[PDB]
DNA sequence: ACGTGCATAGTCATTCATGA
DNA sequence: TCATGAATGACTATGCACGT
């Protein structure tokens, strides 16, 4: 049992379980969505910690500089384990460490360089599966008379009206389908019942089976060598979209 | 160089800056219970056609259309206004559709203006209804490129409703807000009983009033500063939140705050007690803990020690936190540009006026409007009568103006009738369309009839303001939150 | 819950983020040299009416306007996107006016959104010229509520014009802008070669433009690195200020920096001379004063010491300062959505073809709606025609659609034509107004043989754009700012 | 007597001048950032500083003094201007002898100007006395006629004047872009700055003058002290004829 | 001394590639 | 290490009156 806030980061709203086995890290992109999720949370199991800004580089970025940066601090003191060689799992204030990004093409950015902080500095955190990723959603369908409908893609949304209409429900064609664009133009309810309650949300884990490979995509992506990064995207950005075939 | 003495300076800056601050800032117009930048906001939504029929548009454009038409100032300060006609705690009855995140009543700040959409709630389309009918006088904005309004329809109460804070130069604004039913019927008597004097009036008023009605519910404790706000213009209306005492299975007692009283920041309550209790001023609460979340609203829970009474308890939290916190009334709105203190039959009575002047101007414009329709009507019926010649006459004409000209002199009509006749077109010489163009001349000098009626009886008109407000409040009302004990 | 790994999610997330910044943010489409921002922010001012034509609209209505309809990102950086492109010394041609303080070369920053105004300017117009005719496709915007163009007409070589500077993931793009009419007669030239390979149309446009025209005007000094960048897409090109040297009466000489090269802040420079000469790195200055002002533009005034060869100065300023800097050009811009470097051949030729393809888009959309109208007008003369029994028709029917049915069969006519004869207002039954109606037909049926013409005619497609392209030339060309010089 | 300019002890936000000579020296108090900015670019650097005031100045009659003193803007001005305050005044030490205030035209340029110069006259009064005290009547309209030079009216009463004149001679105005207003000095660039109100040839200035310094006293502590009673009650007895004091 | 609400925005830190 | 330029806003301090 660890004790929580009511010596860590002033951003952080602390969950008030005592048991980290039962508490939750919600890393949030952006104030706006991170106040939002502090209102929809669950106060007992469930903790925010709002990043501002792109995460610094820590592949690039010399050692010393990303220790000085306010958000890394808040982080790695928010996990309470070390970094590196004094990581210590024990001292783990979450065991869940759902990353919570808008899902549009910045959200993905903030996710790698995230997942690349995760996997320099704190691995055993990614290896024993302590890191999510949260799905937003993309649509909110809102029906005239039922209750409203959330779609994390395209098809889903597609699929839902259909399934709607031809059950008899009817939508409005101006206020109709909202589309969020990110977290942040989400409230307290909407995130709830979408990426904070546990029993709808929709969370991934992250595994690590190859550390090598790992490495060295984790290099070529982010690290310094443009050249390197330059023709690896030349080369697999034209097949992007049939990994999971 | 010009000299200039520093009292002559002093003076003239110092009282320019006063009575701006009064009259077009600070303090509400009694009419319709709004400040301007409140009223330029509404109405800059209003035009733009951010309404309730239409999805919510980007806060942005609410702001940079406020900002490009009305109000010359900042951006910011112009979105935290809108932002708080959207908070459910801070309005009684919002008049801005907030969608996204709007803050909470804690130290939670609302999203950045880029988050956030908003649009006008069905109310302020009742503050809004029928301004373009001439029901307000309209005046040129800050730099005459175009018309704003002085004051909104307001059909019904805001001020009494929504209540008004405000600091200005050598004085304050403090009015809370009331329930919209209790507001109504005070209305409701007061256009029957018209000529109802000032002492009689109060009387009324006030049993129908029986007091504010805050959004964040609570209790009001005593009836005394209700009473000296309503007969004075000020006084202190002693405020509470509601406390439930609750067991536990090892027998420990515990306090669940639900609700706190009106202006109190959920946060700092928390941190006050907090602070209370750590150096030694709130001795029997064992701990702390806010059970509070989106779904079960407001939920403090104060467990207490063994050694400890709950009421004991909960009147130390009365005594040194604002759980008991009372309500500095100060009834002062702008009345006819000039600042007043006001009692609450003046409040009522000076909003029905303006309910009365709205309906009565409205029905002007309808009558002038339908005039003229009824004029061109009658010329187009001239036309008709003599078909085969206006249309002889049009086509023998080498231009339109000789064809005008003609048209006048033919079925002797106005220059307005004979450009009606011209602009009328082939579909209109349709048989029921020829029949339609009478009936329609009927149907207006019907309504012209009616409307000349209405003028001619103020009964009319104070049973229009009735029933109109009475439609509004059947839709909008709702139950009161704010739960009045007595000592 | 489902797994995912590490490897699939990075490398799926990151190659998604590289390609929307490559293709959809920080590197311009070489058609209108444009980057999504700058393209959504001028159409955002354009359809919102902020044209020329009328007074500087409030910039925050732009920034709200772009923000709400076209580019979901925050109006801080929106705000500084619009701003760069009104300052003459960011824009070579400027595609906004900015009314108000808007920065300036040194380190003064722009005043915030509420305290200025912007509109399009001239040119801006026709990078919009004839967008409404269908001459580009659109595609609906970020949440499908309204349509957005996905290139503008560019009605002369932006790109080329102003330049490009951009950051991506595994590339970078930076153009230098040039002078507009040295690129429409390259243009000019491409267009009566239209055959001529790449190898020729390389040698002839390198003619022709003879190399950058930065806004700040200032020096370039040899020939090497402005070929490499026209042949290779890539090349350094060497950039000085000017100098003079001037000698007082009876003191010490004094250098004059009265220009700059491209993107050096003067406030930087003057900070950097400064702090060089403290920790002994530019011996023989004596004194550095800013003589600057809104009225003489750049002047600083370098005092140098008696023992100290003005020459040796000056080439030490070249050598620690950026009085002498190099411009490291990439010419880097998207095709196809492909990013791709590219020779100055065929950036001006690919630039021709948007052109062409506009144009004939252009004629092609003209040429419906020309055909439309005449289609209504040829229904409209046989009316005329019989004149006397389409009036007696229309009165005998106890709807419009029995009007409507009769005049189909009376003239045989489409249900488009009939319906406009319906709509016919009796103003055309004048003399001169049924003329109109004839000549009007006879107008349309040649512009249609003329439009038919250019279609049908790529000599003539190629004459517009070269013709139309002068005539913007003539108007808003200006001079060469930066001088060419030798080693 | 002559003092050093900064030049890469002073002010962050001050943008001193090049002349060494406080008798030639100018110091512009502008209002707000982006007016400031402006000034810094449109004005003379030979002989003009510019000291940016941000937000409203803390009013020194109620505030206790060393709440004052630790205030960031009101810090700026004493330091900028050099010389001391109560009792460590200096004249001599004065780093300017003009000293401009330059507000709005608005209601809150002159809300400041009052706090601006009730913090002279309580900390710095001589600067008064001596007439080194300025204020800058900005613009309020700019004529833009079609074919022939800008005009700037600082009136209602000009702007009708001037238009009714140019009208007269046959000159032609647009209707569209027509007359700007000038809601703000924010809203003016750097050469509309110069030519209306820091070129020395064209600016209108106002020199405060004090007569009579115990009722000076009274109405400054009247208006700008702690007592609301007495301010209340003298707007509502002087506000009904504050447009008659020079009729 | 703190809350209230309408008025009077610059500063702060990263990604990313390239050349000094 | 710095500049470039579109991307990812909270914090900071006064006026003003009034009540705990
Ligand atoms: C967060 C943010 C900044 N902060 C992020 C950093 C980490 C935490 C401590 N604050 C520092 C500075 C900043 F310096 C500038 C901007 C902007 O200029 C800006 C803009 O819109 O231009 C937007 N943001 C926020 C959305 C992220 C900005
Ligand atoms: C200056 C200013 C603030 N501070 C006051 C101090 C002035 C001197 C040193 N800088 C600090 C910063 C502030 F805390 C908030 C705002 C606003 O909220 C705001 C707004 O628009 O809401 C506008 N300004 C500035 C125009 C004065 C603000
Ligand atoms: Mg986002
Ligand atoms: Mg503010
Ligand atoms: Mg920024
Ligand atoms: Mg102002």
């Amino acid at each position: 049992a660890l004790v929580r806030r009511k010596g860590l980061p002033g951003k952080l709203a602390d969950c008030r379980s005592t048991d980290p086995r039962k508490s939750e890290l919600y890393v949030v992109e952006g104030d706006s969505a991170g106040g939002s999720a502090k209102s929809g949370r669950d106060s007992m199991f469930q903790a925010i910690l709002p990043l501002r800004g792109k995460i610094i580089n820590v592949e690039k970025a010399r050692i010393d500089r990303v220790l000085k940066n306010t958000e890394v601090q808040a982080i790695i003191t928010a996990l309470g384990t070390g970094i590196h060689d004094e990581f210590d799992i024990g001292k783990l204030r979450y065991h869940k460490i759902v990353l919570m990004a808008d899902a549009d093409v910045d959200g993905q950015h903030i996710s790698t360089l995230l997942l690349t902080l995760l996997f320099r500095f704190m691995r055993p955190l990614i290896e024993n599966g302590h890191v999510f990723l949260a799905q937003p959603p993309l649509y909110k369908l809102k029906w005239q008379r039922s209750d409203p409908e959330f779609a994390y893609s395209d098809r889903e949304r597609d699929g839902l009206l259909e399934a709607g209409l031809k059950a008899g429900k009817k939508i409005n064609k101006e206020d109709g389908i909202q589309r969020y664009k990110g977290l942040g133009e989400m409230d307290a309810k909407e995130l709830w019942e979408t990426t904070m309650d546990p029993s709808v949300r929709v969370l991934r884990q992250v595994t690590l089976d190859d550390a090598a490979a790992a490495d060295e995509l984790f290099s070529i992506l982010m690290g310094e060598d443009v050249d390197a990064r330059r023709s690896f995207i030349t080369r697999n950005a034209k097949d992007v979209r049939f990994l999971d075939v | 160089i010009e000299p200039v003495d520093i009292e002559q300076e002093m003076q003239r800056s110092y009282i320019d800056y006063a009575m701006s601050v009064i009259v077009g800032r600070a303090l509400p117009e009694v009419r319709d219970g709004l400040k301007p930048v409140h009223r330029r906001v509404l109405y800059a939504m209003f035009d733009s056609g951010f309404r309730p029929d239409r999805s919510h548009a980007k806060s942005a454009r609410s702001v940079a259309e406020t900002m490009g038409n009305y109000h010359p100032h900042g951006d910011a300060s112009i979105y935290d206004s809108l932002v708080r006609m959207a908070q459910p705690w801070s309005l009684r009855y919002p008049l801005v559709d907030g969608q996204g995140n709007f803050g909470s009543p804690g130290n939670d700040p609302p999203a950045a203006m880029r988050y956030t959409e908003a649009r006008l709630t069905p109310l302020a389309m009742e503050m809004l209804r029928e301004i373009d009918e001439e029901t307000v006088d309209f005046i040129p904005n800050y730099d005459g490129r175009v018309q704003e309004p002085t004051v909104l329809p307001s059909r019904f109460p805001n001020l009494l409703a929504n209540g008004s804070g405000g600091i200005a130069v050598g004085m304050a604004t403090n009015i809370p807000p009331h329930n919209l039913r209790e507001l109504a019927d005070a209305v409701f008597w007061a256009l029957e009983n018209h000529d109802a004097d000032e002492e009689e009036t109060l009387a009324a008023v006030m049993g129908r009033v029986k007091g504010p009605d805050f959004p964040t519910a609570g209790l009001i404790v005593g009836s005394q500063g209700t009473a000296d706000a309503y007969k004075t213009g000020r006084g202190s209306i002693r405020m509470r939140g509601v406390v439930e005492v609750e067991e536990d299975s090892r027998g420990r007692t515990s306090l669940v705050i639900t609700e706190l009283p009106y202006q109190v920041n959920h946060d700092n309550f928390i941190t006050s007690i907090a602070e209370q209790v750590r150096d030694g001023k709130l001795a029997g609460i064992s701990n702390i803990e806010d059970q509070s979340s989106d779904r079960v609203g407001l939920r403090i829970v104060i467990e207490i020690k063994r050694d400890a009474v709950a009421k004991v308890v909960i009147n130390n939290l009365y005594k040194h936190t604002q759980l008991q916190t009372s309500f500095g009334a100060n009834m002062l709105a702008i009345v006819d540009g000039v600042p007043r203190t006001l009692r609450l039959d003046q409040l009522i009575r000076y909003y029905v006026d303006h309910q009365l002047d709205v309906i009565v101007r409205r029905t002007t414009y309808r009558l002038r409007k339908a005039n003229e329709r009824a004029h061109i009507l009658r010329g187009l019926v001239k036309a008709l009568d003599a078909l085969d010649e206006v249309i002889a006459l049009i086509r023998a004409s080498e231009t339109v103006d000789i064809a005008r000209a003609g048209l006048i002199e033919l079925l002797d009509i106005d220059e307005i009738q004979a450009q009606a006749i011209l602009d009328m077109q082939l579909r209109r010489l349709a048989a029921l369309e020829r029949q339609r163009i009478i009936d329609d001349l009927a149907k207006i000098e019907a309504e012209i009839a009616d409307l000349e009626d209405i003028l001619a009886k103020p009964e009319r008109q104070r049973g229009i303001v009735r029933d109109e407000l009475a439609e509004i409040v059947d839709r909008h009302g709702d139950d009161r939150r704010t739960r009045i004990i007595a000592i």
